[PDB]
């Protein structure tokens, strides 16, 4: 029961907060609402100008302890133990995980903190919200308009003219013709704009002659009506996946079909007969039910009752560095942002502690880096840990604490601060033995495990013992699941490309860590995926670096309900089956696809007048990986490319479940705009819309993309009449018995 | 040690018995199912008892029939609300709302037109032992794990250590969507073993409601043997579900549906004869002897001697 955002009533009609600020210590009474659909949280605070944050943009949520506290004893002053800490709120926002800023809230009243703080939480994590539909994504649009008014309460037109600030002639003349408002000093009464009007205003803004091609193609030459049984057709053959059940996913029927005109088709001459006209059908393709992907996906409806070894794990490399390796800060703030993400292996790199406090702390090194105290970074890790999600999280551990009195310390400080989540012995299901399997991320949820070196922090160490890497025989030899290696991203390349089947089969069983070479001083990434196709479970990198490797690292995780676990390939996990990573040729018993993206068209991708275009990528075996597609760039035009162009293909995927498509538009010049990762094994098929997103995985507004794809099952060049007489035998066979039928009376005897 | 390892390939038109069959060789030859694993079938048995209940509910509409006692109505309308998907619980009032449903006459007759829609043959099975499924500490039986339906898709190897050989054997999905991924299991095939379902004879497809199932079983066969990748393969063929045949040719006679039917009516050992006949009989295009089989795979004891046989069959020609 994966239920869509609700926005309680105490934020609907709000609660009255006073926003401080650690750095001008502005102190503003403010009445936080958030929006009916959940969008927004917004606040009227410096006069009357209203303030708004994009819930999408939410990183963390913080109250009591956790709240970030006033350092200032003047604004503290204005405030005034543990009662008054209960009613504050500290909202973290950010485009990745190192720039964030702090929004810190008081409440008035008592306990109304916490109900915000997890209320905002549970919106900011939402997954119907973040895979929201195109048209929710607009309505969103419609909605950040009507909320951000003037000091008199009207929507002003130069912020309509700043959201479509690409071509503001063809804006002006937009809004003339709807009869609103269009010159740039002048406002508009929200009562005036209405969602119909504003669904007006983008239509003659964005001329759709795509979709009119779409609605010429699929049957209608009289274009301006469709029939019932024609979207019945066209979402049945078209916009269906092919490689899925009749029985298990079956067709729609005509009633099902019914519905969606009525939930779309606006004119109620066309409703009345069961037709859609180019408005319905528009609205139905940037719909709830048309999206790209099906909600199974997304949704954390994988098995989780399999070894931790047969899951590809979410990690961090040196997850306490901000920026670079040599010279930069180190935060404690990263930890939280990690696990916040989905990361589910931090590392920790412990050093021993000066002669005053005898703290241990954390940096890189010996370094030009600053240092954090290792108690504040477990109790981060406490926080944040299982906050996005309930399944294990490896804590990899680099101790150079040589003393006794502090070793024993930072295991008191892991035993108190975690408690009865730090996993000290063994379960009793799965003993440390020989021939025993590690136990599943089910039987792990809400464990934090330790992964130190062996010979008082070390008894706290059970099933991820790490241990210097002899070879994949000597790993065999002694069959022993709990141990594990670590494996710098050199060495790693040198067993992968030696020794890659003998890696499948240790990976089986047992673990293998990743981190990236020492000399990527800039904390430059590696291809992640490299490694997962030798099913290296922690592949850690660079969280600070949003490159295109910790783009496909985030977009990836984000399926099976962002919690850092994706299960392995059944040939990836199973003893008795067994593969070349490196096949250029499809595997038996592994059913290969064929995908056929095409780039359409694409709307609101920039905010100013400038060519587009758009990269077609997969990432998967090397067989699979194909990433020099790239459509033309578009002449100078931003609210509405369409580019007539060759459909990308990709003929052979050999091992789909492991392959990932990668969708990306850039400005003119290189400049980043929007992407999107798919898992190729769960994308559909036909047209529909794909919402961009940041490079952190943030889902974007109003740049998205139109595009078609077309992925079926894998058939072979000879092997394509065999394939058609498997799917209608009746065809071939009446044709052979006829054939013999009819030289019935030229034999005779 | 050294074992040879022999691959096997059961194919099929849906529903036809692919997966049972597995189950019975996971009886007999693999693992089995401990009382842990039978826990695991409770949630999928209450799942069919409401999937077959709102097949039949959907069918009181489609084929125009009165619910004989009125108070069903508000019972059929408790029912179909139900998402199927979500259930692993069988408790009140939904126990007695179908228990209640089951009992009418109008549901009845419905039953007895189950020919004309899509309805499970494990459905009576279930219906009628209701109140040992909603028992509150009901563990399914072996033959209640057998009866269960679950649909397959893709391709799925199950190995089985008998003592002289393993037999990989891959499960796949019946359905035409599913053969298009077909290709993907031919290389190295010892021997196919096909399955068909006799009762099938007189019903049409899911995915297409106006062709036979035998008649699609039947072309799938003809076909599937004159392949390239199964010039040294043997061919078993087996024609299961025998018991509803025995039952289903009582009331629902072969000639109105296989109109070169010469035998009599109300006789199910001449029909799934003809039933052999028809799909190995005057084959200009295939040339290897068919080793048939008349299997019910939901009887252990059947499938311990059928198999058995195709064991020393098989072994014999490698
Ligand atoms: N009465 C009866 N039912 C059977 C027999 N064989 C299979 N079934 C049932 O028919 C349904 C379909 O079986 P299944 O193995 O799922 O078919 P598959 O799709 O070909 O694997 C299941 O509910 C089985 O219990 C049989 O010999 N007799
Ligand atoms: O982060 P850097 O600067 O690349 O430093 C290495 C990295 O932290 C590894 O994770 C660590 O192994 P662990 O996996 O054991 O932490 C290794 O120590 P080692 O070679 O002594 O194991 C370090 O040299
Ligand atoms: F209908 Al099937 F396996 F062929 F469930
Ligand atoms: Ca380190
Ligand atoms: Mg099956």
């Amino acid at each position: 029961q994966l239920e869509p955002p609700t926005v309680v009533e105490t934020l609907r009609r709000g609660s009255k907060f006073i926003k401080w600020d650690e750095e001008t210590s502005s102190r503003n009474l403010v009445t936080l609402r958030v929006d009916p659909n959940g969008f927004f949280l917004y606040w009227t605070g410096p006069n009357m100008e209203v303030d708004t944050l994009d819930i999408s943009s939410i990183r963390d949520t913080r109250t009591g302890r956790y709240a970030r506290l006033p350092k200032d004893p003047k604004i503290r002053e204005v405030l005034g133990d543990a009662r008054l800490e209960e009613k504050l709120m500290t909202v973290v926002s950010g485009p990745d995980p190192v720039n964030t800023v702090f929004l810190n809230f008081m409440a008035v009243q008592d306990d109304t903190a916490k109900v915000w703080s997890e209320e905002l939480f549970k919106l900011a994590m939402n997954i119907l919200a973040q895979n929201a539909s195109r048209n929710t994504f607009l309505r969103k649009a419609y909605t950040k308009l009507k909320l951000q008014v003037n000091q008199d309460g009207r929507i002003p037109v130069k912020n309509i003219l700043k959201m479509f600030s690409a071509d503001k002639k063809r804006v002006e003349t937009a809004l003339e013709s709807c009869g609103l408002k269009f010159n740039r000093s002048e406002s508009i009464r929200p009562d005036e704009f209405s969602l119909e009007i504003f669904e007006r205003f983008l239509n003659k803004l964005c001329l759709r002659p795509d979709i009119d091609k779409i609605l010429l193609e699929i049957g209608a030459k009289g274009k301006p009506y469709l029939t019932l049984e024609q979207l019945m057709d066209f979402i049945n053959q078209k916009q269906r996946d092919p490689r899925l059940n009749e029985v298990l996913y079956p067709p729609l029927r005509p009633s099902q079909a019914r519905l969606l005109i009525e939930k779309y088709e606006p004119n109620q001459q066309f409703l009345e007969r069961d037709q859609m006209s180019m408005e319905g059908f528009s609205r139905y393709l940037g719909g709830e039910e048309n999206g790209i992907l099906p909600l199974e996906a997304l949704d954390l409806s994988t098995d989780m009752t399999q070894p931790l070894s047969a899951y590809f794990i979410n990690s961090s490399h040196n997850t306490y560095l901000t920026a670079g390796q040599l010279a930069g800060t180190s935060s404690v703030e990263m930890y939280r942002q990690a696990l916040l993400w989905g990361c589910r292996c931090v590392e920790l790199d412990v050093w021993k502690g000066r002669p005053p406090e005898e703290e241990p702390f954390i940096t890189h090194g010996f370094t030009m880096t600053t240092e954090v105290p290792l108690r504040d970074v477990l109790e981060a890790i406490a926080e944040t840990a299982f906050k996005t999600s309930p399944y294990p999280v490896i804590l990899s551990f680099e101790n150079h604490v040589d003393s006794a009195k502090q070793q024993a310390k930072m295991a008191e400080y892991c035993r108190s601060i975690f408690g009865d989540a730090l996993l000290i012995e063994p379960l009793d299901k799965y003993p440390l033995a020989p021939g025993v399997p590690l136990p599943s991320p089910q039987d792990l949820m809400g464990r934090i495990l330790v992964k130190n070196k062996k010979r008082e922090m070390s008894t706290l160490v059970n099933y991820i013992e790490p241990v210097k890497f002899k070879s994949f025989e000597a790993a065999r030899k002694r069959n022993k699941c709990f141990e594990m290696s670590s494996f710098v991203e050199t060495k790693a390349m040198e067993q992968l490309t030696k020794s890659p089947m003998e890696f499948v089969e240790y990976n089986k069983q047992q673990l293998s860590r990743i981190y990236p070479k020492g000399t990527r001083v800039d904390s430059s990434n590696y291809m992640p995926q490299l490694f997962w196709n030798v099913g290296c479970q922690l592949v850690a990198l660079n969280f600070q670096t949003l490159d295109v490797a910790m783009q496909l690292n985030a977009g990836v995780f984000e399926y099976n309900g962002r919690s850092g676990y994706l299960l392995k390939p059944e040939f990836m996990r199973r003893p008795d089956k067994s593969f070349d990573p490196f096949t250029e040729v499809i595997v038996d018993g592994i059913v290969a696809n064929a995908l056929r993206v095409k780039v359409i068209s694409g709307q609101f991708l920039s905010d100013r007048k400038v060519g587009i275009y758009v990269e077609v990528d997969m990432f998967g075996l090397p067989v699979d990986t194909r990433r020099k597609y790239r459509t033309r760039t578009s002449q100078g035009n931003s609210f509405n490319p369409v580019w007539d162009e060759e459909p990308f293909d990709f003929p052979k995927v050999v091992l789909p479940t492991l392959a990932s498509l990668r969708i990306a538009a850039f400005e003119e010049g290189g400049k980043f705009v929007g992407h999107r990762i798919l898992p190729v094994s769960a994308i559909r098929s036909g047209y529909h819309y794909v919402c961009l997103r940041n490079e952190a995985n943030q889902p974007l507004c109003l740049p998205a993309l139109l595009i078609y794809t077309e992925a079926s099952d894998y058939i072979p060049d000879d092997h394509q009449d065999y394939a058609e007489a498997l799917i209608n035998p009746i065809k071939h066979v009446s044709l052979m018995d006829q054939r013999a039928r009819q030289l019935a009376a030229l034999i005779g005897e | 040690d050294a074992r040879r390892e022999l691959k096997l390939l059961l194919l099929g038109t849906g529903e036809s018995g692919k997966s049972t069959f597995i189950k019975q060789m996971r009886i007999i030859h693999g693992s089995g199912y401990s009382d842990e694993d039978k826990r695991g079938f409770t949630k999928l048995v209450y799942q069919n008892i409401f999937t077959a209940m709102q097949a039949m509910i959907r069918a009181m509409d489609t084929l125009k029939i009165p619910y004989k006692y009125e108070h069903n109505k508000a019972h059929a309308q408790l029912v179909r609300e139900v998402d199927v998907e979500k259930v692993s619980a069988f408790e009140n009032p939904y126990v007695d709302a179908i228990k209640s449903l089951w009992n009418d006459p109008g549901i009845q007759e419905c039953y007895d037109r189950r020919r004309e829609y899509q309805l499970s043959d494990s459905t009576k099975y279930y219906l009628n032992d209701l109140d040992r499924v909603a028992d509150p500490s009901y563990l399914p039986t072996q033959q209640d794990v057998l009866r269960v339906r679950v649909p397959t898709t893709g391709i799925i190897e199950y190995p089985f250590d008998l003592q002289s050989v393993i037999f990989r054997m891959v499960d796949v999905g019946g359905q035409r969507s599913e053969r298009r991924k077909w290709i993907h299991c031919f290389e190295n095939v010892t021997s196919i073993m096909f399955l068909v379902a006799l009762s099938e004879y007189d019903q049409v497809l899911v995915e297409s409601d106006n062709e036979n199932r035998m008649e699609e079983s039947k072309a799938l066969f003809r076909t599937i043997i004159t392949y390239p990748w199964f010039q040294n393969s043997s061919v078993i063929l087996f024609l299961n579900k025998k018991d509803l045949l025995e039952e289903k040719i009582m009331y629902s006679h072969l000639v109105d549906y296989f109109p070169e039917y010469d035998g009599p009516q109300r006789d199910a050992q001449a029909a799934r004869e003809f039933i052999l006949k028809m799909f190995v009989d005057l084959n200009p295009d295939s040339d290897k002897i068919i080793y048939s089989h008349f299997t019910c795979a939901t009887d252990t004891e059947n499938i311990r001697f059928v198999f058995a046989a195709v064991k020393d069959t098989i072994l014999q020609l490698n």
